[PDB]
């Protein structure tokens, strides 16, 4: 019966680590969010995008065009 | 009027007429396989559809088995093989056979018989968008299994790697590719179009399609363009800004495939943890079985 | 690949029978489909990408591969009946050329001997549960200077008699609308096409001209169809609307016309709900209206 | 070898990818909005038992834990699949724009190899 005592034992460790991994992924998706919306602000404010277009060689940067940011309900 | 006989011909019609009189099909039968060949689901979505992929990436991979690929398939490499072959996993090699011989021997067909051996072949075959795939699963930092776009069927991810299906697989399935490849003179195993070749005009051929004939001439000048450099390079940039965007957004909903895969085990090891608690009648033990609440913007 | 057969004999045959998708049609005319191909019992055609196959055996490891489900292109119009997909024939190279095999099967005067570089193609799809079913469509010259808005209009043989044809034709006039041209179909119109083009001018002239009320000019018709004033003139010639009664030019609406304009009130045929196009008209520069290079 | 040809070809090829970005990223935010609406409810549910948890602790039994932890799991995986969605559709954006650029690149480089293209 000291197997079922020592799968208790493993059981609780394996869920010490997976919280510990859960608080990380948590911890590195918010950072990535505000890298997306920093990385709006330093590229999108000849001048293509995919805001706006590619083909330029022949109407500013809104809020409402921050698709990248905007594809998260967070933001 | 009515019963005049002066030669009155009644015509069934195989071939129909609506009413010049016009011709017109007759109705079509259904196919009873349909349902075999033709399953899926194809979810519409609220916005309209914007798409640009062309047939080649929506395909997979280049061959396809016919009859006689199934038989011997069936009854010479997996007839009683500890180790079978899948059709996926075939197709993959004969992709690879006929991509190396189409750039090695791309005259074959001057001498089909001196066609390359398996051995004189493999070197080319280890040195052949998987190579992108791969490159982007390590970008996003997934790491784990497959790069899995809207082009991938989910039957394609059981399928082993081409390097190894030459190891077991791959002197039995050449030879016999090899052959098929010799009967036909070194030309193309299945049927093609009949197109123009370049510089050619046939007029005469009437399987010939889709003729090319425009031509583009150098200007006669060896200048730099400047103009259409710096514009190219402009473009080079804004391509570049994009795909970091695309990259973090790829990265963020993997980071969020992983808090919800740990979650959904956080969940399924808290509850064997407490029907194990239970049955050892250990107390305490309740600070990783319940959230907490810590800081989050 | 340069990897053709001299020695292959080169013989003109119709297709057998055709399977596209569900249905098993028979072809009118010739395509030239692989040589191979043109001695077998039965080709099937896959009924998302149009690929064509001889044996049974590919096109079952084929739709096991193949991802498509729709036309290669945007979405430009869909109600709860049909959907139009706009696709660039130098974009989508393989998936207009399988198209036009196709099609050349059914048109006697299509022409395969340029490539599809200089075409639109707008194809009209049924959504399934399996996914967008193409059902005709119409070609369209990128930047056509004899005012042309169809090149070649085709139904497919297996979904006649449905009124689809008269959807693509609407749809080919709506196009015009929205890019402010007048056009015409490509002077040759096979006679089952010629007939879809006449009833869909007698029935739009009828209509406009009834709920008129003010005098109007022919120059006005056109700007408000884009109809041409040839095709508009020649529909009034078809009808008796155009009489000369004492001194003077003007449009007659008879009852015989007034009755089938009442029939076209009360049916319910389909049409196209101009509030649902969601498309602007290509814009092409002269480098992108060449072949690829 | 033409700058000019090579950036006709390009501004064609990716002449639709704005339009599709959009499409399959406003597809990612309407299922983000799924996915958090399915979040409530399992959290609520969660909440359940850790209150439960909170005052007697793992070896007393809630009063329905064997039904809310059936309701969860089926919640989580609920979410799990809308997830994998998200993943698949952002994955294409990035496979596109990374292709297109791959391609401008190796053309960039073949620019290069001649005289044709100028330095940055």
């Amino acid at each position: 019966m000291t197997d079922e005592l020592k799968s208790y034992e493993a059981l609780k460790a394996e869920l010490k680590k997976s919280l510990q991994d859960r608080r990380e992924q948590e911890d590195t998706f918010d950072n990535l969010q505000q890298e997306i919306y920093d990385k709006e602000t330093e590229y999108f404010s000849y001048s293509g995008n995919i805001i706006k277009g590619f083909d330029t060689f022949s109407s500013a940067f809104n809020n409402n065009d921050r698709i990248f940011s905007l594809s998260s309900a967070t933001y | 009027r009515k019963i005049s006989v002066k030669q009155h011909l009644k015509i069934y019609l195989p071939n129909d007429l609506k009413h010049d009189y016009i011709p017109t099909p007759d109705a079509s039968m259904t196919w009873n396989e349909y349902d075999k060949f033709y399953t899926g689901s194809f979810q519409e979505t609220t916005s309209y559809i914007k798409f640009s992929a062309t047939v080649e990436d929506c395909c997979g991979t280049n061959y396809n088995m016919d009859e006689r690929d199934e038989t011997f398939l069936n009854e010479q490499v997996n007839k009683g093989s500890s180790d079978i072959l899948t059709e996926d996993e075939f197709e993959i090699l004969c992709s690879s056979f006929e991509h190396a011989i189409h750039e090695r021997q791309p005259f074959l067909s001057m001498d089909p018989e001196s066609i390359l051996s398996f051995e004189e072949l493999k070197p080319t075959l280890i040195k052949s968008d998987f190579n992108l795939r791969n490159q982007l699963n390590h970008e996003i930092n997934s790491h784990k299994t497959h790069f899995i776009t809207q082009f991938d069927p989910v039957s394609q991810m059981n399928t082993r790697p081409l390097i190894q299906l030459i190891e077991k697989f791959g002197s039995k399935i050449y030879d016999y590719w090899r052959e098929r490849k010799i009967e036909v003179n070194g030309y193309e195993i299945f049927p093609q179009l009949k197109f123009e070749r370049p510089g050619e005009k046939e007029e005469i051929d009437p399987y010939v399609c889709f003729r090319r004939r425009e031509v583009r001439h150098p200007r006669k000048t060896r200048r730099i363009d400047i103009l259409n450099s710096q514009r190219l390079r402009a473009l080079h940039q804004e391509l570049k800004n994009a795909k970091d965007l695309a990259l973090l957004v790829a990265k963020r909903e993997n980071v969020s495939l992983n808090w919800i895969n740990d979650e959904l085990k956080i969940f399924d090891q808290r509850v064997k943890i407490k029907n194990l608690k239970r049955s050892l009648n250990i107390s305490g033990e309740d600070d990783d079985l319940i959230n907490h609440k810590r800081k989050r913007p | 690949s340069m990897t053709q057969n001299p020695h292959e004999v080169a013989r003109v045959r119709n297709l057998n029978r055709i399977i596209m998708g569900k249905y098993e049609i028979e072809p009118w005319y010739f395509s030239p489909y692989p040589i191979e191909l043109t001695d077998e019992d039965f080709i099937y055609i896959d009924d998302f990408t149009l690929q064509y196959f001889g044996s049974k055996k590919q096109y079952e490891r084929y739709r096991k591969k193949c991802t498509l489900r729709h036309p290669p292109g945007n979405e430009i119009y869909r109600d709860d009946y049909v959907s139009f997909f706009e696709i660039d024939g130098r974009k989508q190279r393989t998936w207009c050329r399988n198209l036009c095999l196709l099609s050349k099967l059914f048109l006697d005067h299509k022409t395969l001997y340029y490539d599809v570089d200089p075409f639109l193609f707008y194809c009209m799809t049924r959504r399934d549960e399996l996914g967008h079913h193409l059902v005709g469509y119409f070609s369209k010259e990128k930047e056509s200077a004899d005012g042309y808005n169809v090149a070649c209009i085709l139904t497919l043989p297996q979904y006649q008699r449905m009124g689809y044809g008269k959807l693509l034709i609407e749809f080919s006039y709506e196009l015009s609308k929205k890019e402010n041209k007048v056009g015409s179909p490509e002077k040759p119109l096979s006679d089952l096409g010629l007939l879809s083009y006449r009833a869909y001018w007698s029935d739009t002239l009828i209509t406009l001209l009834v709920e008129h009320q003010k005098e109007i000019t022919i120059d006005e018709i056109s700007s408000m169809t884009s109809m041409t004033t040839t095709d508009i003139l020649h529909t009034a010639k078809t009808l008796n609307i155009l009489r000369y009664y004492k001194g003077q030019h003007i449009i007659f609406l008879n009852e015989d016309i007034l009755d089938r304009y009442n029939r076209l009130k009360a049916k319910k045929r389909r049409t196209i709900d101009p509030n649902r196009l969601i498309w602007k008209p290509p814009v092409f520069t002269a480098s992108q209206l060449r072949f690829a290079w | 070898m033409d700058p000019s040809l090579v950036l006709e070809q390009t501004i064609q090829d990716v002449s639709n990818l704005p339009s599709e970005f959009r499409y399959l990223l406003e597809e990612i935010g309407s299922n983000d909005l799924k996915l958090i609406e399915e979040k409530k409810k399992y959290e609520q549910k969660e909440s359940q038992i850790h209150k439960f948890i909170r005052q007697q602790g793992s070896i007393p039994k809630h009063p329905q834990e064997d039904g809310l932890d059936k309701e969860i799991k089926e919640s989580l995986l609920k979410c799990q699949s809308l997830q994998r969605e998200k993943c698949v559709l952002a994955n294409t954006a990035l496979f596109l724009i990374a292709r297109h650029l791959n391609k401008l690149e190796k053309n960039i480089a073949l620019l290069e190899e001649d005289g044709v293209l100028a330095p940055v």
